[PDB]
């Protein structure tokens, strides 16, 4: 089993990908929180638009 | 929850919170440039109303 | 909040940890590290 693992490589590096973009699209959702809420800020504070 | 949806872009939900944002803003806005403005004129009709 | 009281997400996380967790337990892949080894030889790694 130790000499043939090429053919265990796919698999591994696909789930590896895989966690990337899922953790690619909640940093996303994070920013866009804080956009959210500094336009809350903004609107709060006084009148201005 | 669109964000973390499977075959869901990132730019595109980003697009439809900025229309979400400026739709709140101008709701808001409408109602309250009303509310104090249109009681200000019907102040204006109650101080007509105590001179009577 | 937005997670705390959602249920797509929810579903999803799960579905995707079932699906590591059958990666490995399986018969294929019993050669593999512990899941908090730190590997003092690669030294870049190490580093990381």
């Amino acid at each position: 089993k130790l000499e043939n693992l090429k053919d265990k490589l796919p698999d591994i590096k696909s789930i590896h990908s895989k966690l990337l973009l899922r953790i690619g699209k909640l940093q996303g959702l994070y920013d866009s929180v804080q956009v959210i809420n500094r336009e809350v800020e903004g609107l709060s504070e006084g009148r201005t638009s | 929850e669109q964000y973390c949806a499977p075959d869901t872009d990132i730019r595109g939900v980003d697009a439809q919170i900025k229309n979400y944002l400026d739709q709140i803003k101008m709701a808001r806005a409408k109602f309250g440039l009303e509310n104090k403005y249109s009681l200000k004129e019907r102040l204006s009709t109650l101080t007509k109303e105590l001179n009577h | 909040v937005y997670m705390k009281h959602s249920n797509a997400m929810k579903m999803d996380r799960n579905e995707f940890w079932a699906n590591l967790q059958n990666i490995k337990e399986s018969d294929d892949y019993t050669l593999r590290p512990t899941i908090m080894d730190i590997s003092l030889s690669n030294t870049t790694c190490l580093y990381k």
